[PDB]
């Protein structure tokens, strides 16, 4: 349970090849995260592609309202 | 209409559950709060600290030493009180000056989203902006930033003009879209097909120039009144 | 446009009586100064990572561009990330990369360099792609052509302007490009911002290390020294002058770098609502998003910053 980082060494804690959203942040794109203590690298977001074309346009069918807080 | 309300309805239900099921959701109060609550007590904490003197209270310096070297102790221990205190009153400006920028912010917020609609984008809110409406908090204010999504896309096919007599034909407002066969005018944000006619279209030049132009017919809708 | 500063971090003891374990004895005198400049710098440190996390992760999916770069007639090459770099970075963010150049520790960024990068190529694969719709809701895909029609119809001119003048419009913009390559290439002054920033950080931090060799009005600057010419008695005053004068010097410091993360604050505040309403959207403001009538913006990430290209 030694692990190596650009910002130092992390004892303690086992790194793991999943990604997940930052919990405990470590630096240099490495979190840490109690699920025992696991460190990981943060996962951006979740991938998406979108089907480009010269003659295809999407028109939405339907809205949704929506209401968010600002404090 | 009724639609509209029940969404409407149904978030602000679900607005108020969130706010009382998530604790750190008004962490930025709180950190006001806390912040001035730690300022003021590191500033009284820091009142036993001897700053190099023989002690921190000043009656037993003055009743323990002749007046010559007490003095100097008092210098001592006075400085180090005025250097705590002037941090702290700096400090207090800096975060004043935060706390300006923020009310600042808030004030437009409350002048552009509740007391008009925005077609800045994010700033009232994730989305197209309907309205806002304010709420006062302790040391604070909070926006409840009403918003329309669109959802349920539906993939068409599209052509930039419609080559119709040698003329080409643009939308007014809507688009051109297909759905495999026949080929509609639709408003751009929500999926409305209507037959493309002269009162829909304008048209710009022959159909030589444009890039991507397809064959379609444009109904008039006064040849039918003219036909009897 | 710069977003963040160097997240530093100071080592109160250390830095004022180094190794000297009766020093410390005499610091523990003075109460919770260290604690209060390390709270401030740690405050300002974690502000630095909000600054960028709120300028660049403005959305939760990483778009891809299509792997046929045809957008009728537009070249986005010189913009979209290249994949023969090892570092994955566009030909002007890499330009730009090149471009800009005791106690006291730097600490890294959360957010490596490549995942900017990445959050970039995703914002300009979204607004490429999509159009506005991506920055509002789901994406919904529309040919590039239709899309710039759409955008002159926002500036009150119609669509048949451009379909009739594509071509012309895309080598108007190709050269553009082209031209902004060379302009940013060519002169070393257009980058002030960022290098100010990094060269007020290291002089701040230089001046702070100088100032571990001043007398402050003590006979020496070295506490052994004290120790072993002097008797305790006044050896204490010695030490007492030294040490009020190095935390002045730490407090001062600390001061400068919260006026500094103050305006470093505003500047990133400014930069996320650029790219929000700029990059996410087409502006009807005045200058805000360029000089003239605004269609649309790219962002490009750079050190310690973001660069829009209007
Ligand atoms: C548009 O979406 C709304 C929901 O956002 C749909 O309304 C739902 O319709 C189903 C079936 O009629 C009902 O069981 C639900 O209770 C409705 N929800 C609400 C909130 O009223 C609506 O049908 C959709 N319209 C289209 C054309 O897809
Ligand atoms: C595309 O739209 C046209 C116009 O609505 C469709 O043609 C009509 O379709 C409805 C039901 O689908 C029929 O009841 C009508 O008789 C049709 N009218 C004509 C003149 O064809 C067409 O079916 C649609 N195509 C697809 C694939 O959905
Ligand atoms: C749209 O209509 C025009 C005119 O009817 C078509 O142009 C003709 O195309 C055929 C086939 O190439 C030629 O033999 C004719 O000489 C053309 N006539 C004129 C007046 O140009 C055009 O082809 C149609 N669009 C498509 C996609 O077929
Ligand atoms: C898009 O722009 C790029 C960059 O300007 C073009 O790449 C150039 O291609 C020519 C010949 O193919 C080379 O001689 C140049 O050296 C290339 N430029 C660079 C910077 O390497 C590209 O041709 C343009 N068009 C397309 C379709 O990609
Ligand atoms: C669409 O793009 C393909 C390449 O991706 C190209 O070959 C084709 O000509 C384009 N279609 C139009 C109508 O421009």
């Amino acid at each position: 349970n030694v692990f190596q980082t650009r910002a130092g060494c992390l004892i303690g804690a086992e790194y793991v090849n999943n990604s997940y959203e930052c919990d405990i942040p470590i630096g240099a794109g490495i979190c840490a995260s109690y699920q025992s203590i696991i460190a990981y690298t943060m996962s951006l977001g979740a991938e998406n592609s979108v089907a480009y074309s010269n003659n295809s346009i999407a028109i939405p069918t339907n809205f949704t309202i929506s209401v968010t807080t600002e404090i | 209409q009724k639609l509209i309300a029940n969404q409407f309805n149904s978030a602000i239900g679900k607005i108020q559950d969130s706010l009382s099921s998530t604790p750190s959701a008004l962490g930025k109060l709180q950190d006001v709060v806390n912040h001035n609550a730690q300022a003021l007590n590191t500033l009284v904490k820091q009142l036993s600290s001897k700053f190099g003197a023989i002690s921190s209270v000043l009656n037993d310096i003055f009743s323990r030493l002749d007046p010559p070297e007490a003095e100097v102790q008092i210098d001592r221990l006075i400085t180090g009180r005025l250097q705590s205190l002037q941090t702290y009153v700096t400090q207090q400006l800096i975060r004043a000056a935060e706390i300006r920028a923020s009310a600042n912010l808030a004030a437009t917020k409350m002048s552009e989203c509740v007391l008009g609609q925005s077609k800045r984008v994010d700033f009232c809110g994730k989305g197209y902006h309907l309205m806002s409406f304010p709420q006062s908090a302790p040391h604070g204010v909070v926006f409840l930033h009403v918003t329309y999504v669109p959802a349920q896309e539906k993939n068409f096919t599209t052509a930039p003009a419609i080559c119709h007599d040698g003329k080409a034909h643009f939308p007014r407002e809507g688009v051109f879209v297909s759905n495999g066969t026949h080929w509609f005018v639709t408003q751009r944000n929500f999926y409305e097909p209507q037959i493309i006619t002269t009162d829909n279209t304008f048209v710009s030049g022959n159909c030589d120039v444009v890039i991507g132009i397809v064959n379609n017919t444009v109904y008039d809708p006064l040849q039918p009144e003219l036909d009897s | 446009l710069p977003v963040s500063m160097t997240k530093t971090s100071v080592d109160c003891t250390m830095y004022i009586c180094g190794d000297s374990t009766e020093c410390s004895n005499l610091l523990l005198q003075y109460g919770s100064f260290c604690t209060q400049l390390k709270r401030a710098l740690t405050g300002i440190a974690v502000e630095q990572d909000k600054n960028t996390q709120e300028v660049f992760a403005q959305v939760k999916q990483i778009y891809k561009t299509p792997p046929i770069k045809y957008f009728g007639g537009f070249n986005f090459s010189q913009i979209l990330p290249d994949p023969s770099k090892p570092s994955k970075r566009s030909p002007i963010e890499d330009l730009l990369f090149n471009k800009v150049t005791k106690g006291l520790t730097v600490l890294p960024p959360l957010l490596t360099d490549e995942m900017i990068a990445q959050y970039t190529s995703a914002l300009l694969a979204g607004t490429i792609t999509s159009g506005w719709t991506f920055g509002a809701g789901p994406a919904l895909q529309i040919p590039f052509p239709m899309q710039m029609a759409y955008r002159f119809n926002g500036i009150g001119v119609t669509q048949n302007v451009l379909y009739e003048n594509q071509k012309l419009i895309a080598n108007q913009f190709n050269s553009a490009i082209g031209k902004i390559q060379d302009s940013l290439s060519s002169t070393p002054s257009a980058l002030g911002k960022l290098q100010d920033v990094v060269n007020h950080n290291a002089q701040a931090l230089n001046t702070l290390v100088k100032q571990l060799s001043s007398k402050f009005g003590a006979i020496s600057s070295v506490l052994n020294d004290i120790f072993s010419r002097l008797d305790p008695p006044e050896a204490e005053v010695q030490i007492d002058r030294l040490i009020t004068g190095r935390l002045q010097s730490l407090q001062t410091y600390v001061t400068q770098q919260l006026i500094r993360a103050a305006e470093i604050r505003a500047s990133a505040n400014l930069a996320a609502t650029k790219m929000s309403e700029c990059v996410l959207g087409q502006s009807k403001r005045v200058d805000f998003c360029g000089k003239g009538y605004h269609l649309m913006s790219f962002p490009q990430s750079a050190p310690h910053g973001v660069v829009f290209l209007h």
